[PDB]
């Protein structure tokens, strides 16, 4: 897996 | 205690919940601390997407202090894309609260299977006020600027399963969470807290690296090619077409990634990006490690980096603090 913001 | 505390748990052993509430009623939640994002967010009781089931709902008709607003909005991650609309209300973070903007998010649909498969409800971004969407002041800076906390930082102490909780302390630094001195890394912008350090693994090297310390990350992201240099001699298994990376736990050749400044030294050993996955097999473990490419070679040092070092946010001083975690509190 989990990767957190664009 | 005398800063705001929020105890926090930790999520299949890698990552890490910790609750809050919205609206003049309490109305829990479960939520995901992101320093990779800076953004706030939680189902509504409008939401009609299937992961809204097993989740705590927002419900602004039973709260007096609601403020509506309606403008649509899109949240996206690496991971996924949530989708709702604006509002405000009191949220409540560990004993402070204070009127904040927030998204109730009415469809999931873009944030599948992770959603559904985890037991979280919303995100609660702590980064920066450009990395947000839709202009908004983090929370730690606006309770700063409301006399509610002392300084405008928050320290990350992640749990350890069966071992011990963890902490999300806002507004000052407990010594009874690290050990030896603390080392501050100054931002080289004010979006994620990305710092500047030398990527050193192997023999292989990446120098003024780009470093984002997120707790919103499960694990250590290196930029695709120096993963493979990385990889070359060890005994690792590629899964093909996947970022599945299978040795021997004992394997000897498993090196130790090596973060270097003229401050401090940073250093990530197997024992902190190695999972075991003895369920596959006997004396298995996987690497934890994920190949990702930014326009800006980048290194993202989640969950695993923040699990051995204890890590400090200051927004006033614009910098990270870092320092070995306490084994045991």
């Amino acid at each position: 897996x989990v990767v957190x913001a664009x | 205690s005398s800063n705001d505390n929020i105890e926090l748990v930790d999520f299949q052993n890698i990552m890490f919940y910790g609750d809050a509430e919205v609206g003049d009623n309490q109305q829990p939640f479960t939520f995901i601390l992101d320093t990779g994002s800076a953004n706030l967010w939680v189902p509504s009781v409008k939401c009609t997407t299937a992961g809204c089931l097993t989740k705590h709902l927002y419900d602004s008709s039973k709260s007096r202090t609601y403020e509506k607003d309606g403008t649509k909005v899109e949240m996206n991650y690496v991971s996924g894309t949530v989708s709702g609309f604006f509002s405000k209300d009191l949220v409540t973070v560990g004993n402070l609260s204070l009127p904040y903007k927030f998204i109730e998010v009415i469809d999931t649909n873009g944030f599948e299977p992770t959603y559904t498969a985890s037991t979280f409800d919303g995100i609660l971004g702590l980064g920066w006020k450009d990395l947000s969407i839709g202009s908004v002041d983090p929370i730690v800076v606006e309770l700063k600027n409301q006399n509610k906390i002392e300084n405008a930082l928050f320290t990350f102490y992640l749990p350890v399963h069966d071992k011990h909780t963890g902490f999300l302390t806002i507004g000052g630094i407990e010594e009874r969470f690290y050990e030896g001195p603390l080392t501050y890394e100054k931002l080289n912008h004010d979006l994620y807290w990305q710092i500047t350090l030398d990527a050193h693994v192997g023999n292989i090297m990446l120098e003024k690296a780009n470093c984002i310390v997120d707790s919103g990350t499960s694990a250590i992201t290196v930029p695709t090619d120096f993963l493979n240099k990385m990889l070359q001699n060890l005994d690792v298994i590629k899964v093909p077409f996947l970022p599945f990376y299978v040795t021997l736990c004992n394997n000897s050749k498993l090196p130790t990634f090596e973060f270097t400044s003229e401050n401090g030294k940073y250093t990530l050993e197997p024992e902190y990006y190695l999972q075991h996955i003895e369920d596959v097999g006997p004396g298995l473990c996987m690497l934890n490690i994920i190949g990702l490419d930014f326009p800006v070679p980048t290194f993202i040092l989640g969950d695993p980096f923040m699990r051995k070092y204890f890590t400090v946010f200051d927004y006033d001083n614009h910098s990270v603090g870092i320092a070995l975690a306490k084994k045991n509190l």
